[PDB]
This record gives C-alpha cells, structure tokens and sequence, in this order.
C-alpha cells in the first residue's frame, strides 16, 4: 500500500 | 461513452492525454489495492496499438523503478497518437519493450496486465492475437484487464472467437453493457469502476444502469407507523392447476414476505388447500372447474374477486391448453387493474391485447417464453436487451427478462440485475418473484419501480442462504427474502 | 526540485499539464485517506495565480458532483499557463469562481485547501493574502496544504511573515527543507509525499535525505552469532570534572546499550567511583588531577588508555577552563584513533587542529556550542544546513548539529533526523548520544552512518516513554534504547 | 454563600421557596444515583427547625408513595417560614411527623438523611441533638447529608462537640471550606455539589476554590516542539549538609520530573556526590564548607552560581544552625531571582527579608515549620487559612501551607489540595514537592500558578501508587509523577 | 452529564 | 472511500 | 434509577 504515498 | 471521451475532450477541453494518464494511474490503484504492496511482483504488460495499449503503456510507465519487473509486449502495428505518446514515455522513462510473444516467457512474471483491446475490438481475433490470449488464459498467473477484457465485445457480453478470463477488470467512467451481460460478465472477474475525470452530468446521462443496493433503498416503500393491512395493499393471484398445485403457494408468499398488507390466491379446488396447509396466512380461494383448468367458464368469478385489490398476478402453473388461452385473453382484455403477466399466462398470451389495455401490465418471461412470445430463437432473445426494449415501448409494458443478469425495461429505461447465483436454477423461483413484483405494485410501487426492486432482492435473497447454494429451494429463499430487506437498510 | 519538474517535462517529456493533473488528484485522495468519505464535508479552495494555484484549481474541479459543495476563492492577478488551463476547466465543468474574501465566508465550509503559494513564493506576504492566512489559522477548520503551506520559505523552513498552518500537507515527489524544519515543520501537519510521475531517478539523484526506518535498519551492524566482546570494538570515553560527575555515566551507558563490546571511562577521582556504583558494568579509570579537572599532566595516561581502543569520545562534563583547553587540543592533536568531540571538549576546541588530524571526527554540538564555535549568532547557525555542510568540509568531519530537527552532514551527504520529542529538552540527553554515536563507530560504522543511526534511535527512543513526555529522564532514556533497536527490526 | 442565597432572592427574584425545592430535589436524585432504585429502602429524616431541616422536609415528601417508608422526626422548636411551609406540605402530602426520637427508631430504616443543622449551626451541639447524632453514628446505617453534616461548622470544618459522620454530603452551589478542610472533609464523605439555580456569576464570584483537574490542565505550561533544555529553564538548588544528603537528590527530582531543562544542586563534598550516583542527570556541585554544613563563607559561590538561573530552591536539609541562618539571610536578602524557600531555611528565615526582597518568594512549610516562623502553636495554624492569607499579604510572597489539604495562598487568591493520601506522610515527599514548585516557575508558571500545579500533581502521583498507600517512599513517588502528568490530559 | 452535579 | 473506485 | 422519569 505505498505507490502514490509516502509517509 | 465513446460519447463520453469525445465530448470531454472537444466540448470540456480535457486533454485525451490527461484523460489516458487518469486511466492508467487507476489500474495501478486498483492493483495495489487488490494485491498489496506491488514491489514484489513482475509485470507482463500486454499492449495493443490502440488506446486500450495506450493505456497500458501508463501502466508499464508508472511500475518502472517502484517494481521488481516491468515488460512490455507490444502486439499492434500502427500506434494512435495518445499510444505512440505513451510508447515513448515508457521508453524514455527506461521502459523495455518487445514486439515477438516466446511462450516461455509467461514464466517469469507474475502478473499480465490485458491493454491489447478494449471497446475498439471489432470482429474476431485470430492469428498471433488468439495465440497469446490463449496462453494467458492457459498461465495461471495473476491477469488484470485494462476497460474490458481483450476479446470481449463491450456492447453485448460476447466472446469474439476468444477473450481474456481476468482475476480484476478496471473500467472507466461506468460499466460497460459487456461487464454486464455473459459471458462477458464472467470473463471480467472482479470489476472496479475508476472515476477518470469526465464530468459527472456526463456520466449521469447514461440510459442504462445496474441496478444498486442504494437505488433499492431508495426505492422501498415507507411503512407510517399508523397503518393497517389496507394501507399495503390486496393482490390477487390467479393460479396453479391440478398438474401445479405448489406454484400459486410460492407467488402468494413472494407477496407476504415482501410487505404486501393481503394476499388472495385463486386456484382450482381441491389444489387451492394445498397453500393455507403449509400457510394458513393465505386466502386461496376454490375455484370450480371441469377439469382442473380455469377456462373461460370461470371468467366471470374472476374478474368479481378483482374488483376490490389493487393489482392481480396472473400465469404460474395454470398449465397451456386451449381452455386456458381463452381465460387469460379474455381476463386480461376485461380487466382493468394492473397485471403481472408470468409464465403460462405468457405461453398464451396474444399480444394485441396488451396494446388494446388501458391499465398497466409486467411481463415477467425466462428466454424460453420470450422467444415464444416474439417467435424467435432462444439464442436470439437470450440477453437481447435491443429486443426487448422494443418490445416493453410496442407494448406499453414493462418486461422482465429473467436470466443471471436479469433485464427489467420499459421501453424508455433500460435496469439491468446482478445478484443471485445457480441456487435460483431451480423450478419456484420464478414464481416466487411474480408475487414479489405485484406486491410491491399493491404497495405504491409504479410497474418499473417494483420490477427492479424485486429483481434485486430477489437475488440478494438467494445469496444470503446460509449452505451451499446448489441446495437453495424457493421455500427457504421466501424465508431470506426479509433478511434482504434488512440487510438493505 | 525545480530541476525536477524541469526535466520531467523538458527532456523526458512528460506535459506539464499531466504533472499538474496528478498533483491535485492526488491532494483529493489523501483528503479522502484522511477525512473518510469526501461527499459530506464543503471545500473552500484558495487558489493563487501560480502553479500552486492551478494545482488547486485540479483539485476544485475534481471534487465538483462529488461532494458537498466546492467554491474557489481566485486571489491572483496574473495566472500561469497550467493555472488558467486549469481554471478554465474548473468553471467549463460548472465550479464557481469568486475574486474576494469576506470572513464571514469560512462560515459556511468544513475545509481549506491552501493553494495560494508553494515553492515560488518569494518575500514576505502581506496585504489582501496575510488577512486571509489570519482568518483561516483563526478559524479552526480543517486546512490542508497544497505542496508546502502557503508562507513557509520551501529552502529554509521559515515562515516570511505569516504562515498558513495546516492539518495536512500534500507535497510532490520529494519533502522540501521547508517541511522539515521549523518553524515549517510545524506549521506543516501531517504530511504526505505523493508519487506525480518523476522518473525514480530524478527523485532519487537528491543530495538531501530525511533519515529513515528503512535507511537505519540497513545500517545496523550485524550481530555474527560467533562472536565476544572484541568483535563489537571499545570506546574510551574522557569526560566529567568535580562540577560533573555524571555526564560520564550517560554516554558510556550510552555506549553499552547500543550494543558497544567495553566501555572504558577516563574521569577524575573520586567522581570515576560515582559510574560502577550505578552500573558496574562500566569500568571508570580514576584520572589523577590537581583541582578535579583534566590537565596537560594527564595527557599521557590518556594517549596511553586511547592506544587499543577503536574510538575516542571526549567531552561531557569535561568543564571549560584553561587546563581543560591544553589537554584537549595537545590529546587531539596526538591521538590517531576516530574521535567523537561534544560538549566542553567543543567549547575549548581549535579547529586548526581538526585540519592537521589524520584520524577521522565528529562534532556533536548544539546551536550554541556551534555559534561559539564558528563566532556567530545562535540565530545564525540554528537550522543552517548550509553552514554545517561548509564547516563539515572545510575540517574533514561529520558535523552533527542537535536541535529538534538534527543535521547530520559530511559536506557532501547531508541528513535531517526527525525523531525524537521534547523529553529530550533536558540535560543528559546530548551525553548519552556521544556515547552512541562512538559506540556504532567501535562496531564499525562510519563516522557518517554511526551518527546517521544514533540520532535517530536516540530520538526513537525518547518517543517510546510510556508516560508524558516531559518527566523523561537520561537514564529513562537509556533503558529505552534497545527497545527501539528491537522496533526498528 | 449567605450572601449568594440572599442576593438570588433579593436582588434576581427567586422565590426562596423555589430554592429551597430545588435543594431538596436534588438530594433526592443524588441518593439515587448513588443508592440506584430508591423504592427498595426505609428513610429516617430528621429535621431541624432551619432552612436546614426546610430542606429535609422537600426530601421526606418528595420520597411520600416512591419508597418503601418515610417517616420525620422533627427536633427543632420553632421553624422557619421555608421550613414551616415544607413541614406543611410533608404533611399534607400525608407524611407522618414525630418529634421524640426512641433509639429502638433506627432499627426499621435503612437510610438517615441528616437535616438538623447545616450553615446556620452555632456554637456546640449538646442535649437531645448530640444524643441522636451519637446514635445515628453507631447505627451503621447509610448517611446522607444536607448541605454538611450536622455539627461540622462550615467556615473552619471544625466539630462542635458532636457531628454526624456521612456516607454522602449533597451540598448546594459551592464547597463549603468545611466540607474541605478535616475533621470536616472526613466527616462529609462523598461530596456532591448541586446546581440549585444560582446565577453562574454569582457562584463564580467566590474567592477561595478547590483546585482540580480542569484548573491544572489549563496551567501546565505548552512544549513547543522545536525547543531545547533552555526552553524549559533552569534552578538552582542549594541544600543539604553532613546529616541530610538525600534531600537534595529528592527535590533536584522532582524539578526534573516535571519537565524543567536543567537542574543544578549545591551540596557539601562530597555529600553532593551522593546525588549523581543515583541519578547521573541532575549537575551537583560540592561546595566546599568547614563543618558540612553551608556558612557565610560558602555565600559568593551561591550568588554566582545563581546567576544565570531562572529560579532558585534553598532549604531541604541544611540543618539548622547559626552558620546556616546567617548564610541563609543574607543569601535571601542579595539573591535577585524567585526563591522557592523551604524546610530548614524557613527554621532561620528573618522575615524581615521577604519584606526587602524585590524578586517573588514561595514558602513550603508544614504547620510545624509555621508555628515556628509566625512563633504561634501547631494548632493556631493547622488549616488557618485567614492566617495563611494575612501571612501571604505582609510579606508579598505565595505561602504554601502543607497538610492532607494544603492552602495555597497569595493574600488575595486562597486555593485548596485535596489530592494525595497518608503515603505521602513520610520523609521526603516535601522535598520532592520543593523541586516540582521550582520547575514550574523555571518552565514560566508564576509562583502561585507553580505551587497550585505543584501541590495538585504531587498528590495525584501518590494516589497512582499501585500497592498499599503506606508503603509509597519518594522515590516511588518520583517515577509516579511523569504519569500523573500524562493521566492529566 | 455534569448540569446537575459536580464532584 | 469511494472518489476514485465504484465497485 | 426512575424516580425522575418513566418511559
Ligand atoms: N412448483 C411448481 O408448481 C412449479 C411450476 N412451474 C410452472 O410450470 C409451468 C411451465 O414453466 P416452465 O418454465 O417449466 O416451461 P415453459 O413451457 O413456460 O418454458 C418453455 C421451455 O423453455 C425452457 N427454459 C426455461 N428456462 C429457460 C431459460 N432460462 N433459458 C432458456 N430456456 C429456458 C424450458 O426448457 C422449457 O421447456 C409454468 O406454469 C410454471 O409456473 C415452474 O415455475 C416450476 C415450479
Ligand atoms: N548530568 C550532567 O553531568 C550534565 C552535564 N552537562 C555538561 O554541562 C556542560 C555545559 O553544557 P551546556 O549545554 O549546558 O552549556 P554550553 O556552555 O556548552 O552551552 C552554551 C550555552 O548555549 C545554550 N544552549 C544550549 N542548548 C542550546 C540550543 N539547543 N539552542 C540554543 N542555545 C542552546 C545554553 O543556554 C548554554 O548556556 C557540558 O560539559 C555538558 O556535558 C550537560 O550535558 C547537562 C547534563
Ligand atoms: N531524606 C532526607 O534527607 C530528609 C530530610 N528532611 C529534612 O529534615 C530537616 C527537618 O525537617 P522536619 O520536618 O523533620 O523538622 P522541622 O524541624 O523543620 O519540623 C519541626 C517539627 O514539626 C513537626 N512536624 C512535622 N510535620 C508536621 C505537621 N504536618 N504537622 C505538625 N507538626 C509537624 C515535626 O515533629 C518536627 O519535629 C529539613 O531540612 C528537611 O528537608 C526531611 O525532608 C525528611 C527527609
Ligand atoms: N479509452 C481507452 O481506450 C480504449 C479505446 O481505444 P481505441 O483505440 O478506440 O480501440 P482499442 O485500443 O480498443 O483497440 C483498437 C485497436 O485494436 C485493433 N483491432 C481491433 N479489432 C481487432 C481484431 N478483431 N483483430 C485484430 N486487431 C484488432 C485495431 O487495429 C486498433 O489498433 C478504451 O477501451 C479505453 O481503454
Ligand atoms: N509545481 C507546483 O506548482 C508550484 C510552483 O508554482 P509557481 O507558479 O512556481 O509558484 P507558486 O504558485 O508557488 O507561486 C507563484 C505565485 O505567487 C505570487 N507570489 C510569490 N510570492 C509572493 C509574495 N511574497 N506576495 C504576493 N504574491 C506572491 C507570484 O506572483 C505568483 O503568482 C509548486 O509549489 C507545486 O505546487
Ligand atoms: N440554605 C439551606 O438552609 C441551610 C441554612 O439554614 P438556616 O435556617 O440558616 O440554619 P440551619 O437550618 O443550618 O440551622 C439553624 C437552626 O439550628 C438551630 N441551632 C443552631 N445552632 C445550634 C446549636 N448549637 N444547638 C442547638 N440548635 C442549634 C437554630 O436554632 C435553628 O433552628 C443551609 O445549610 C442550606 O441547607
Ligand atoms: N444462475 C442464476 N443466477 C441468478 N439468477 C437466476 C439464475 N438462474 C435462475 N435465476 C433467476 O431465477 C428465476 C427463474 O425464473 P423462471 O425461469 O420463471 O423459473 P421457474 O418457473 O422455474 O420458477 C429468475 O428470476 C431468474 O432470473
Ligand atoms: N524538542 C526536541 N526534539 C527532539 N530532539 C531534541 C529536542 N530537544 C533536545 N533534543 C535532542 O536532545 C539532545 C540535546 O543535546 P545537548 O543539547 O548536547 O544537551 P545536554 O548536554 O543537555 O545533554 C540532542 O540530541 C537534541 O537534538
Ligand atoms: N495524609 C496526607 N495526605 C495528603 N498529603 C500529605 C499527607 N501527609 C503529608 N502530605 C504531603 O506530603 C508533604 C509533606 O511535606 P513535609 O511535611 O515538608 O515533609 P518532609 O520534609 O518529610 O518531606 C506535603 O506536600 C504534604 O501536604
Ligand atoms: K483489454
Ligand atoms: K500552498
Ligand atoms: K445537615
Ligand atoms: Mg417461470
Ligand atoms: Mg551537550
Ligand atoms: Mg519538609
């Protein structure tokens, strides 16, 4: 679940 | 929707570009959102030469460093200029690309990604095309089709020659007629519908819709708390036969357990016991008959029991014979109550007299019965929904064309159905939906509106039954029918 | 970063419009990550003349149908190219555009999304854009940021004037300096890095990283199961004074608890005796000194417990007087081993030393030890990453300069940690870093990649106290240590 | 309060009737809440002839038909109109009334609602009146009573001769001091405050309050996150000597323990040695004296380390001696920052000195250190707030008066602790205490905002303990603060 | 639930 | 969470 | 918990 964001 | 891009591009002013990016970016969304984090996997992008290939190649391009494996296989000839703009990006982005499919190489990826086409197939595949198809459908691996899956005509469902078998379809905009209709609907594995930008007056436009839990809940009558049995209404239902003695039972609890405030069943004596043996609830009402058939001789009394319900069902398990024809036709032609018309009262049923009918009517035929009704092939009719939108608009009726994705129109707005499952393969079921239909008409519910309620619960009903649906009998779906209902709200 | 952007669209190819597209659609699915379902909620978007601006015109315009209600506040003059691009497409789809703010107007919305500068904005903000930036920080609505919150300097973190103070903050492709330190950090929210179509060579060809999770469990040395107390090196820690008996303690337990193999201290007596009665794991070599501090007469003894050692760390709780001066600079100058110079020893340091040194160093000042020792202002060395990179450069050293957002720089890499919390704001803190930062070089990391590790577990650490922050103590902080090694894996 | 009562009467309008019923009724609801359903219980209301027992009579009718029985016992001779016309209605209500009390009585009730006297008690209770308040406290019944149990004197909390002990005190708009200062505060029980229609800024008006949670949580001071030891300030503390050197470990502690940046301790050598040992973050300094005890000739060395403090605590185990007094005094009189001024140094304070002094002062002293200092007895001074206030005002200083309920006061501002428990009634919990209140001033509170805060916290921290209160030490006590102050917000 | 009673 | 997908 | 209210 990270390919458009990261944190 | 070809429509749709169009005018959102020329009329809106929306980059096609813009548009092909918003596509591809969704189907790596929609993949990540299925598969968990994507870094672990390889990907076999499958590209034709036109934008459905396009749109792979924005998916190819958006994987590139973020994956353990990117390849492209390039299958088209001449590239459409948002492709080739895409084929490039992918390419300066670092992208590797070849043009020769090697059998073989379904082996070292882990998912195939189908961009070879989508809405812009025309005719059959052959040739390398099948060839590769096949060997995707024969990998095993992990496929995710881009709009629909290759092979699948969008406007009908159909197979041209072969198509892709998909674990997860991502669509654009809305469903397409394709997704809808089998085998198409099988072949589309789990569908995601992407919003890609085309605004949303565009996308409403649309005369065609599935049918949804939130339309259905929009859709249920209001139950005031000041109420009695007349404020839910009195159907009537004409039914059964010595040769049927169980279908009029199943259409009169399809109305109970729907809501409708009474129910009378009318039915060949000694048969019309059967019903308040197993439901004491039911009125069945002895019908005299010569030789267990209603006939014209029974016209009479029929059509006095119709004077004070709101709408009268009429067909399951009468039986065909002559006798019966004059009966129905004559029934139908005098009485001026809305009807729910199923089964054999649609064996026969001559036509003109839906036309010469002031009051409404709800045909309810599996294909069997419609390609009977409009003497035609049942491999005409199956699915045809063209066919029977001229049909319910000819006829001033709604039609409902029973099948797993059920058709429910009238001429002017077209609703299709996708609950259910094989447990409603099986004699009851159908009649147990007639008396859903008329009941909800008894409740206020207009023709259309009851149609596509029932249809729906209808299915979702079937597939809340707790064991294996193979075993699903029409009196335990008349038991989940009011389970549905809650669970609708 | 404006390299960035540049090159995605002048050599790779990539429309500026479909970057500025991925932008704000990726603003409305990190709202919608944070907030839950959008429809319920009104967006008042605040669009300046730029690019920013036009990434909020993205964002309005997608929104449009799908929720409550969106309204654009347009306080440009001029508009960039992609901004009116993006403006004409916000009203072609219906969105409603005014020119002027009246307070009363956040009244009647849930959210702000801040688009009205981001990295171009350039001076100090007043007028017409200053009250509205004080009216949404006074209106307690949610506010989410577009790229940076508009008023903080993207290079430097400060606000220029006055700054928007955000829930959330959406920035592309890379954090800038701005979000990383304060005051823009703060004034930054949560924050979210989103993926707008960069080629991972671009973004990761940046000089600048924060340290992370992933980078400092790749750096952790290995634990070869075969192995004694030699195979994680010794630390030789010179430190404390009459006036500081117990700053040795901390950094030679910070030492141990990283995992360090022996930990020799060098402090005057009696105030060596005061470590073993703590932890009597540590050894403590009483220093014989004339008035309870380091001197030249003690040079020697130290050179000769330096010489099989792997680090040296010098300084807590040394004092800072004239003897203590000699001492350190004679011992610097002489001993070959790495050296770890914080506190006192930093406060009587020559640098001319640190040049003549063939043997490796970190630094580990705070902003006030820094300002002394390059003779500025607190003001200017705090957060001046550019001045740590000179100084790391000019001296072949790692500076590690300690304030709420540490910097870590060599003159070539340079790192900011964000760990850690205001528990560490209390004396003890620093001394227990210097002995972690020596203990990860005795183990075998570089002096980059020791301090790289240290600052952030020692901040992780701190944010692992299970009570409230503030009663955080030195030797609390010690025992949390190796539970944040553990987390970290 | 007299003065709140009369001027809702007088000066709003409110019929005093109305008051007086609403009083009644909400002992009643109080019970419930308190007891649950009240049908299941006998009730023995006995009643004055004041607005005391007028307040009985609302509650005995109130329970007329509800409860199992009701039965009054009048005591007084005359009534008030209030009371008279509440009498009246219990009985038209068909109440049964006696006025002779048989011992036997108890027997057949379950719950004694005490309304003989509240506010309007003067002087001792003898007579028929000290019989019945025996018998009810050896009748092991549930007690509740109106407004403060009889024969507790509401303005001291002092018993006069005889008072009721209650498992419940409803009271009605404010806490009466004698619900807050013991006998009295024991004698009450659970304490409930009712609302009984006061203006709000009326019940605002009133210059004494209990210090809670709500108050406490609005005054500890903010942590920016982008701060550093500085920040949160510094302190000194000067204490201990050759007999106590464990005081200035407790209360250096406590200054760390609520968040203070820095704290440093001067101690004699080498007892200040004994500090880091157990907590190597506290700086101790030895000051080098004659006979371990601090002199005059130790006074330069203090100043100059006071210097660049924020504030500075003296007293915890000094001893006390001449050499101690004149250092003391003359320390005081020169030192210009805020002293927190403590334990021994209050046993040689000149109070002459607070007087001259231009920077703020907090006193700590427990009533035996007051006695002394005002050279009154133990019991003059116990709990005497109007003492404590005139005290606070002569000499322009906070005066924090320790006990089970602390006074905090500043002369115009009197505030009450009701926090803690007899684990604090142990050596060193004081000195823990001192620290606490010189952090805070350090960290920015005011002395008076410091000491409410300080006195609320430490409380709170020894009711955390997990095992028996008696077994609770100080330096329990210290790891429980950071808790206390987590559990606050 | 606090408009009645405060403890 | 529904902007981008209808399932 | 009903001398107030009944339902
Ligand atoms: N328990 C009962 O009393 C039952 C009575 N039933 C009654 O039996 C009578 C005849 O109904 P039937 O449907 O069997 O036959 P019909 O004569 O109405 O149907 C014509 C033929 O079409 C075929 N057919 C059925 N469903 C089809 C589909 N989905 N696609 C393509 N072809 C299809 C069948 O093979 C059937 O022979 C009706 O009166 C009906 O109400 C059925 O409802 C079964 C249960
Ligand atoms: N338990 C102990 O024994 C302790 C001893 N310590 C020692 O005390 C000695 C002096 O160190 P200090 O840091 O107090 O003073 P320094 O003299 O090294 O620092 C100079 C001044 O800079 C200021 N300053 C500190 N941190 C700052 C920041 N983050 N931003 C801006 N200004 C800042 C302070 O006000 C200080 O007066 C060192 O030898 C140190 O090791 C400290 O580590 C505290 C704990
Ligand atoms: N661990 C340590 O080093 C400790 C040292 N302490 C120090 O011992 C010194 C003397 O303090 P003390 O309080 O013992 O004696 P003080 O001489 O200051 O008190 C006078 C007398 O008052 C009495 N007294 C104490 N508390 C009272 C109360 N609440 N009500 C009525 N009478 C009370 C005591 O019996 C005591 O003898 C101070 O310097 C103090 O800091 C105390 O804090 C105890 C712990
Ligand atoms: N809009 C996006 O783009 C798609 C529409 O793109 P279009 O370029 O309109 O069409 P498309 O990409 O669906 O397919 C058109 C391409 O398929 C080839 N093709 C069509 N039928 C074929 C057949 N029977 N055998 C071999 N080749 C065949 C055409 O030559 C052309 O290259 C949508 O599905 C959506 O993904
Ligand atoms: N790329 C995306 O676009 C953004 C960069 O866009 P650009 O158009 O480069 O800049 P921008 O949109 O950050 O801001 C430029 C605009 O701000 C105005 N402006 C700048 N400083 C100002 C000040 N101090 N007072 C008043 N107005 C001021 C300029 O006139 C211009 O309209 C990135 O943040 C990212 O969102
Ligand atoms: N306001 C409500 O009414 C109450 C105040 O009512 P008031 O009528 O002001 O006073 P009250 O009801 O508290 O008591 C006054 C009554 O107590 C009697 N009394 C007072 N001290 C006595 C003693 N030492 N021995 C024997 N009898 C004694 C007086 O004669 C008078 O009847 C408040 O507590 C509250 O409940
Ligand atoms: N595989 C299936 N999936 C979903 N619905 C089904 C399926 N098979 C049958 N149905 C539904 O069951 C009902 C069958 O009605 P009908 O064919 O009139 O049969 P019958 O007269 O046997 O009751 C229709 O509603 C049809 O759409
Ligand atoms: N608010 C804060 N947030 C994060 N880290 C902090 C904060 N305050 C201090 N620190 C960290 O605590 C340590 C303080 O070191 P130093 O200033 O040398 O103090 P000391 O000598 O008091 O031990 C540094 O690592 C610093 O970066
Ligand atoms: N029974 C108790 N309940 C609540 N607080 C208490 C109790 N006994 C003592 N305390 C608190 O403990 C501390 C005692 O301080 P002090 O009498 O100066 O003793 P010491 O010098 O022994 O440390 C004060 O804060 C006091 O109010
Ligand atoms: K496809
Ligand atoms: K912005
Ligand atoms: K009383
Ligand atoms: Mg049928
Ligand atoms: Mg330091
Ligand atoms: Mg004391």
């Amino acid at each position: 679940a990270a390919w458009l964001f990261e944190a | 929707m070809k429509e749709i891009d169009e005018l959102t591009i020329k009329e809106y002013g929306v980059d096609s570009r813009i548009l092909m990016e918003r596509a591809g970016i969704s189907v790596v969304l929609a993949m990540e959102e299925e598969l968990g984090n994507l870094s672990d996997y390889r990907f076999l992008v499958l590209c034709g030469g036109g934008n459905n290939g396009g749109d792979g190649f924005v998916v190819a391009r958006n994987l590139l460093g973020v994956v353990k494996d990117v390849l492209v296989v390039f299958l088209g000839k001449k590239k459409t200029p948002d492709c080739e703009y895409n084929y490039g990006l992918y390419k300066k982005f670092g992208g590797k690309v070849v043009e020769q499919f090697e059998p073989s190489i379904l082996n070292e990826f882990d998912v195939v990604v189908d961009a070879i086409f989508g809405t812009g197939l025309r005719g059959e595949i052959t040739g390398e095309y099948a060839e590769i198809i096949n060997l995707v459908n024969k990998s095993g691996k992990v496929v995710v089709s881009v709009d629909v899956p290759s092979g699948i005509d969008s406007n009908t469902g159909k197979v041209l020659r072969t198509a892709v078998k998909a674990d997860l379809t991502v669509t654009f905009g809305v469903p397409k007629i394709g997704h809808i209709l089998f085998p198409g609907r099988d072949l589309t594995g789990k569908l995601k519908v992407a919003n890609i930008g085309h605004p949303v007056h565009l996308i409403n436009s649309i005369n065609r819709y599935v049918i949804t839990r939130e339309m259905v809940r929009s859709l249920l009558p209001e139950r005031p708390r000041d109420s009695h049995k007349g404020t839910y209404g009195k159907v009537l239902i004409i039914a059964g036969s010595r040769l049927y003695s169980g279908a009029p039972v199943l259409s009169g609890m399809g109305s109970l357990k729907v809501g409708t405030g009474l129910v009378k069943l009318a039915v060949p004596f000694p048969q019309n016991l059967i019903a308040t043996s197993r439901f004491p609830e039911l009125i069945s009402v002895p019908i005299d008959t010569e030789k267990g058939f209603f006939s014209l001789q029974n016209l009479q009394e029929c059509l006095e029991l119709s004077k004070d319900v709101d709408v009268v069902a009429i067909g399951p398990g009468l039986g065909n014979n002559e006798h019966v024809r004059e009966f129905v036709n004559e029934f139908l032609k005098t009485l001026e109550k809305p009807a729910v018309i199923d089964a054999d009262a649609i064996n026969v049923l001559d036509t003109s007299v839906l036309k010469e009918r002031k009051s409404p009517a709800v045909l309810t035929p599996h294909p069997g019965e419609m390609a009977r009704l409009v003497k035609k092939t049942v491999g005409d009719v199956k699915y045809n929904y063209e066919l029977a939108e001229e049909f319910a608009k000819e006829n001033d009726c709604v039609l409902v064309l029973k099948s797993a994705t059920t058709i429910v129109t009238d001429g002017e707005k077209t609703l299709f159905n996708i609950t259910g499952n094989t447990g409603l393969s099986k004699g009851g079921s159908g009649d147990v939906l007639t008396g859903m239909i008329a009941g909800f008409i008894a409740q206020g519910l207009s023709p259309l509106e009851a149609s596509t309620v029932s249809v729906y619960l209808h299915g979702f009903a079937a597939e809340l039954f707790e064991q294996d649906e193979r075993g699903l009998t029409a009196s335990e779906l008349l038991r989940l029918i009011p389970e549905a209902i809650r669970r609708l709200k």
